[PDB]
C-alpha cells in the first residue's frame, strides 16, 4: 500500500496473508470460517500446490503472537474463463482444510447479495484497501499490515480522468476504479487478492478485490479491483459444492 | 436503446434549487443521484419522465458545500451524464424584494424591506435571505420625487433605510438585494415601484 | 367614459385600479428609466394567481416565473412529490440497515445477513453470534 496508515491490530480482522512454500504470495478476506476470496493472478506461477498457507489474526510480519492462525489452503478455485497472466475474471475462492477460530482479531467480512452490492454498496464514495505489500511501486513490503481509505468511480468518470500511458488494459464490467490519479495513494504488489471493503450502516462488506498491483500510484491512472457483485452466485455456488482431489479447480463461469 | 440527458443546467433561486436536462424521454426513464466531493451518492427522482429534479431538499443540508448531479437513463453501466458543480450559498439567484412600508417623519422616511423567505428550514420555520447571508447581503433603494431630473440611491446592512426627503413632494421607490462579494449574479431584479 | 377622462393624471387610479399601458405609465412618470422600472414588475403578470403549488404550498411571484414553499412531506417545482410514495429500495436503500427486498402491491421488506435477525422495527439487524461478519470486535463490534 502505498500512501496508506498502519491498521491498528484486530481493526482489519478479515485480512488473510497467503504463503507458498513459507515465502509471502499474496493477501485474501476471510469471509467465514473456512471460505477465503483471493486475486487468480496469484496462482499463475504457483508448482507446489499442496504447499499453500493461509494465515489470519496477522498483524507484524516479523513477530508471532497468540492471536496468529495458520490453516492448509485444500482448494484454490479460479473462473474457466480467466487467462493466466491477463486482468479479467481476477477472482479466486479458497477452501481451508480445517475451519478457523473466530476470536477478536480474526473475524469474516460479509460476501453481500448482488442487489445491494449493486445499488446501495456501489454508491458508498470511500471503502479501505489493505495489505503488506510495496510501500512504492518496485519498493520494499511492508512488516505491519497497511491500510488505505480509497473513493470509488464509475468506469466512464474512470476513463475520462484517466491518461492512456504505459499498460492501460481494458476496464470490463467485471472490474471498477478506485483511488486517486495524482500518484500518491494505491495498492501494490503484494497487496493483489486483499480486501476493497466498504463500510454500511455499521457493518463491513467486501466488494472489491486488489488486482494487479505491479505499476501502482502511476499518474494518470487509478486503481482498479474486481467488481464482486458480479461473482456473488458464482461463489455462493461453489460454497455449496463437494471437495475435488486436485487443488486447482477451474469452474465454469457464469 | 437510450440517451444520454444533456445540456445539464441549474435553476435556482432563494434556495429553491432544481436541475433540468434535455430531452424528453421516449421509451426511456430517468433517475437523478447527488453528491458533495466526498460525501456519498444520494439518488432522486426516481424513474422519473420529466426532465428536471428538484434538489431542493440536498442543497439546503448544507448551501455553502459544492454539489454535483448526475442523470441516468434507462430503458423503459447505465447511461449518465454529470452536471456542472455547483455551490449554493455562491449561485443562486437573490429573489424580487417587496417594500413592506414606508413612514414619514417630517423631513425623514424610513423605507422597510419585507423579510424575503427561502428555501432553508430551521427547525418548523423558513429562514430569510438575512438569517443565511447576513453580513454578505445589503439591500439598495432607488428613490426619486416625481418633480426632478435624476434618482438617487441608499444603502443599508439591515431591511430599513431613513432617508431625507423634501417638504410636500411625491417621492417614488424601488429596492434591490445585493451580495456585493459576488462578482456574478449579484443581484435580484427590482421589487415593484411604490409611490407615496 | 369619458367624463372619468377629465381628471387629473394618477398611478393609483390609472394603473392600480385601473390597467393602463405603457404610454400611459411613461406620461406619469416622464423619465424612461423610470418607467422602465415600473413596467418590468407591473406587465410581468401574477403567475401565482394558477394556483401552481400543490398540497397546500405557498406560491411567491418572481419575475416570469414562481417560487413554491412546501409542507415538510412535499417536494418538486409545485409539491406534487409526495415523499411518502418513495420506499423503494433504491431510495437509501428503503430505510433498511442490511438487505431491502422490493414488493409491487405490497410494500418493501428489510432482511439480515447470516448471524443477524430482524428486529421489532422492520428495518434494524442484531447479531445471533458472538463474531457475526463485518464487524470489529476491538472497537466494541
Ligand atoms: C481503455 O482506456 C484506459 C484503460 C486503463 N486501464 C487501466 N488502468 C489501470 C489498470 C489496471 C487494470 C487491472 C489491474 C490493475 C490495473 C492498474 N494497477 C496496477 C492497479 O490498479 C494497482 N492497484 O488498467 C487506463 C486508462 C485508460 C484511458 C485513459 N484515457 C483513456 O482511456
Ligand atoms: C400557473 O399554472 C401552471 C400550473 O398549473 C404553471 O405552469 C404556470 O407557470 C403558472 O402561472
Ligand atoms: C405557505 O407556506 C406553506 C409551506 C404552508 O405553510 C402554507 O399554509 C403557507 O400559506
Ligand atoms: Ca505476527
Ligand atoms: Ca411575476
Ligand atoms: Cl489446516
Ligand atoms: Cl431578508
Ligand atoms: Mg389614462
Amino acid at each position: 500500500i502505498v500512501g496508506g496508515k498502519v491498521c491498528p491490530k484486530g481493526e482489519c480482522p478479515w485480512q488473510v496473508l497467503l504463503l507458498v512454500n513459507g515465502a509471502q504470495l499474496c493477501g485474501g478476506t476471510l469471509i467465514n470460517t473456512i471460505w477465503v476470496v483471493s486475486a487468480a493472478h496469484c496462482f499463475d506461477k504457483i508448482k507446489n500446490w499442496r504447499n499453500l498457507i493461509a494465515v489470519l489474526g496477522e498483524h507484524d510480519l516479523s513477530e508471532h503472537d497468540g492471536d496468529e492462525q495458520s490453516r492448509r489452503v485444500a482448494q484454490v478455485i479460479i473462473p474457466s474463463t480467466y487467462v493466466p497472466g491477463t486482468t479479467n475474471h481476477d477472482i479466486a475462492l479458497l477452501r481451508l482444510h480445517q475451519p478457523v477460530v473466530l476470536t477478536d482479531h480474526v473475524v469474516p467480512l460479509c460476501l453481500p447479495e448482488r442487489t445491494f452490492s449493486e445499488r446501495t454498496l456501489a454508491f458508498v464514495r470511500f471503502s479501505l484497501v489493505s495489505g503488506w505489500g510495496q510501500l512504492l511501486d518496485r519498493g520494499a513490503t511492508a512488516l505491519e499490515l497497511m491500510v488505505l481509505n480509497v473513493p470509488r468511480l464509475m468506469t466512464q468518470d474512470c476513463l475520462q480522468q484517466s491518461r492512456k500511458v504505459g499498460d492501460s488494459p481494458n476496464i470490463t464490467e467485471y472490474m471498477f476504479c478506485a483511488g486517486y490519479s495524482d500518484g500518491s495513494k494505491d495498492s501494490c504488489k503484494g497487496d493483489s487478492g486483499g480486501p476493497h471493503a466498504t463500510h454500511y450502516r455499521g457493518t463491513w462488506y467486501l466488494t472489491g478485490i486488489v488486482s494487479w498491483g505491479q505499476g501502482c500510484a502511476t499518474v494518470g491512472h487509478f486503481g482498479v479491483y474486481t467488481r464482486v457483485s458480479q461473482y456473488i452466485e458464482w461463489l455462493q455456488k461453489l460454497m455449496r459444492s463437494e471437495p475435488r482431489p486436485g487443488v486447482l479447480l477451474r469452474a465454469p463461469f457464469p | 436503446n437510450t440517451v444520454a440527458a444533456y445540456n445539464l443546467t441549474w435553476k435556482s433561486t432563494n434556495f429553491k434549487t432544481i436541475l433540468e436536462w434535455e430531452p424528453k424521454p421516449v421509451n426511456q426513464v430517468y433517475t437523478v443521484q447527488i453528491s458533495t466531493k466526498s460525501g456519498d451518492w444520494k439518488s432522486k427522482c426516481f424513474y422519473t419522465t420529466d426532465t428536471e429534479c428538484d434538489l431542493t431538499d440536498e442543497i439546503v443540508k448544507d448551501v455553502k458545500q459544492t454539489y454535483l448531479a448526475r442523470v441516468f437513463s434507462y430503458p423503459a453501466e447505465p447511461l449518465y451524464e454529470n452536471s456542472p458543480e455547483f455551490t449554493p450559498y455562491l449561485e443562486t439567484n437573490l429573489g424580487q424584494p417587496t417594500i413592506q412600508s414606508f413612514e414619514q417623519v417630517g423631513t425623514k422616511v424610513n423605507v422597510t424591506v419585507e423579510d424575503e423567505r427561502t428555501l432553508v428550514r430551521r427547525n418548523n420555520t423558513f429562514l430569510s435571505l438575512r438569517d443565511v447571508f447576513g453580513k454578505d447581503l445589503i439591500y439598495t433603494l432607488y428613490y426619486w420625487k416625481s418633480s426632478s431630473s435624476g434618482k438617487k440611491t441608499a444603502k443599508t446592512n439591515t431591511n430599513e433605510f431613513l432617508i431625507d426627503v423634501d417638504k410636500g413632494e411625491n417621492y417614488c421607490f424601488s429596492v434591490q438585494a445585493v451580495i456585493p462579494s459576488r462578482t456574478v449574479n449579484r443581484k435580484s431584479t427590482d421589487s415593484p415601484v411604490e409611490c407615496m | 367614459a369619458f367624463l372619468e377622462e377629465l381628471r387629473p393624471g394618477s398611478l393609483e387610479r390609472e394603473c392600480k385600479e385601473e390597467q393602463c399601458s405603457f404610454e400611459e405609465a411613461r406620461e406619469i412618470f416622464k423619465d424612461a428609466e423610470r418607467t422602465k422600472l415600473f413596467w418590468i414588475s407591473y406587465s410581468d403578470g401574477d403567475q401565482c394567481a394558477s394556483s401552481p403549488c400543490q398540497n397546500g404550498g405557498s406560491c411567491k411571484d418572481q419575475l416570469q416565473s414562481y417560487i413554491c414553499f412546501c409542507l415538510p412531506a412535499f417536494e418538486g417545482r409545485n409539491c406534487e412529490t409526495h415523499k411518502d410514495d418513495q420506499l423503494i429500495c433504491v431510495n437509501e436503500n428503503g430505510g433498511c440497515e442490511q438487505y431491502c427486498s422490493d414488493h409491487t402491491g405490497t410494500k418493501r421488506s428489510c432482511r439480515c445477513h447470516e448471524g443477524y435477525s430482524l428486529l421489532a422495527d422492520g428495518v434494524s439487524c442484531t447479531p445471533t453470534v458472538e463474531y457475526p461478519c463485518g464487524k470489529i470486535p476491538i472497537l466494541e463490534k
